[PDB]
């Protein structure tokens, strides 16, 4: 469910594995790779997700 | 000078040999390494045959 | 079948040949254990006759920086065996100095 | 037990992947060699002595003097590469002899059983050694390397040793080396510092830096660089493992 | 957002005409270098040192002085390529140099 | 099919001496870089001279 819940994308600072696996099997990506695909986003920060 | 001059023709004499002798040294070991690498290649072709 | 093994006879004869040539280029004179102890021994030769003819050159900056009243004079610059390339060129910048 | 049949699998995945057979690293390796004076010997001794000059000292001089006759009686192309493996064999003494006390036993042609014996064992050393060099390939800011800094090699190490483990370890840094690339000798000269990073390693083996660093983080808990080989190795370990 | 698809499609479509890797350009155009002291930088150090004479006034006569020495150094085949390639990075001048 | 398995081994040992050549060719002595700084230094003491 797309809910507007915080969430930190940083690989180790999460340990929230339900939604974050999800973005991981939907994008095809890892912790790392999802991260810095977050950095990309935003111009290498991370604000808030 | 003219000592020094000569002691330096022959350095340049010297230069110019050592040159010509490491340049025939791998010319000689390219020529072998070529030659071991055609022999695992022919006995290579013979299983296939 | 007969034209297949005339074709491994012809395999088995080029093995034998590249194994003539490797033979040859074994124990020929001219062989690559010549060069190398050829380049060894020249090298050692090398640098130690490019001590010897350095040696001279500042000989003969010593008598220039005597004749003309100059011992400030420096022709011979603080280098030429680049020890990378083998001290290649030493004689060449030796020359111009 | 089974740590025997995982050492016997992994020299002969080593083996057949070096294309060596058994008798090679026998070759680069035994001590069981034979003790007869070859021509190859006689050609080192005459070399040798002819070719040096007046009584020089040790490691300071005697070595830098020595080298290029050195690499010029066993097959090298290079002086420096002799250097160290000389240095090397100083370091490890072929029943007790240094490369001192190997020139006495030189240069003598009145010596006796076991001198030329030692004399033989020092000079058939000599050849496992340039043999262990030119079969792996090793262009000496690889190999100075790990013979003077052996601590860059492993950190319990401290003298670099003619084992077959130290061989195979001598493969797999070679093969990541030449996996480098383009900069191979700017990760060989931050590894002679304790300047190899992670955004370093992982741009020259083409990995992430957050992966390569977070691989870091499972084999040292805190250290920032990579100060040793065995490091590489095993943070190497964990990015197979993970990918 | 579109400007920059069409930016990524044409940098995609040159890299593979070039038949150049991401990683051949990020090595020919980055910033984010290492800083170690490599022995190519060394070999260019003892080269460009004990080469050049005494000292030469700018892009006048030093940098003239200087590519035949520069172009030793690096891997090129004419020294007034590097002549250009100096005169290309004095008006760039990589961390003010 | 086990000759074509063959002929794979054979380009693949193809492909391994090629690499070897040219590992040789990068790591000799005299290769292309040693020229490089060699006629550059003579470049260079040829126009002093």
């Amino acid at each position: 469910s797309a809910d507007n819940t915080k969430l930190d994308l940083t690989p180790g600072e999460s340990k929230n594995h339900f939604y974050l696996g999800i973005m991981k099997r939907a994008f095809r990506v890892n912790d790392t790779e999802l991260y810095t695909l977050w950095k990309l986003a935003n111009g290498g920060t991370n604000p808030e997700f | 000078l003219e000592n020094a001059k000569w002691g330096v023709s022959q350095l340049i004499q010297f230069g110019n040999t050592l040159l010509s002798i490491t340049e025939r040294q791998d010319a000689e070991a390219l020529a072998e390494i070529l030659q071991t690498q055609g022999s695992e290649l022919a006995l290579q072709s013979i299983k296939m045959q | 079948r007969e034209a297949a093994v005339l074709q491994k006879n012809y395999l088995e004869t080029q093995q034998a040949q590249t194994q003539a040539q490797l033979a040859f280029l074994q124990s020929k004179f001219s062989n690559a254990a010549l060069y190398n102890w050829l380049r060894g021994r020249l090298s050692a030769i090398y640098y130690q006759f490019y001590d010897l003819a350095v040696s001279l050159c500042l000989m003969a900056e010593q008598t220039y920086q005597y004749e003309l009243n100059n011992a400030a004079a420096h022709f011979i610059k603080p280098g030429a065996w680049h020890g990378t390339y083998a001290g290649l060129l030493a004689g060449e910048t030796l020359m111009l100095n | 037990l089974t740590q025997l049949i995982s050492f016997l699998f992994q020299c002969t995945q080593w083996l057949t992947t070096q294309k060596w057979s058994v008798s090679d690293v026998f070759l680069m390796t035994t001590d069981n060699y034979s003790t007869v004076l070859t021509p190859d010997i006689e050609n080192l001794i005459t070399t040798l002595s002819n070719g040096l000059s007046t009584l020089s000292l040790g490691d300071d001089e005697l070595i830098r003097a020595a080298a290029p006759l050195i690499a010029a009686s066993i097959q090298m192309d290079s002086a420096k590469t002799a250097e160290t493996i000389l240095l090397w064999i100083n370091q490890i003494k072929p029943q007790g002899l240094t490369f001192d006390d190997f020139m006495i036993i030189a240069a003598n042609r009145d010596r006796s059983e076991n001198e030329t014996s030692n004399m033989v064992a020092f000079c058939q050393v000599l050849g496992q050694l340039s043999l262990i060099v030119r079969n792996i390939g090793l262009s000496e800011n690889e190999l100075t390397l790990l013979v003077t800094k052996p601590e860059k090699f492993q950190s319990e190490t401290t003298a670099l040793q003619h084992d077959l483990p130290t061989l195979q370890a001598l493969t797999r840094f070679h093969a990541v080396i030449m996996r480098c690339g383009s900069y191979a000798t700017e990760i060989l000269t931050a590894l002679e510092l304790g300047a190899l990073t992670a955004e370093q390693l992982a741009v020259a083996l083409k990995f992430d830096a957050q992966v390569v660093t977070q691989a870091l983080q499972q084999t040292d808990l805190g250290v920032n660089t990579f100060t040793n080989w065995r490091t590489i190795d095993v943070t190497l370990q964990w990015l197979d493992v993970a990918a």
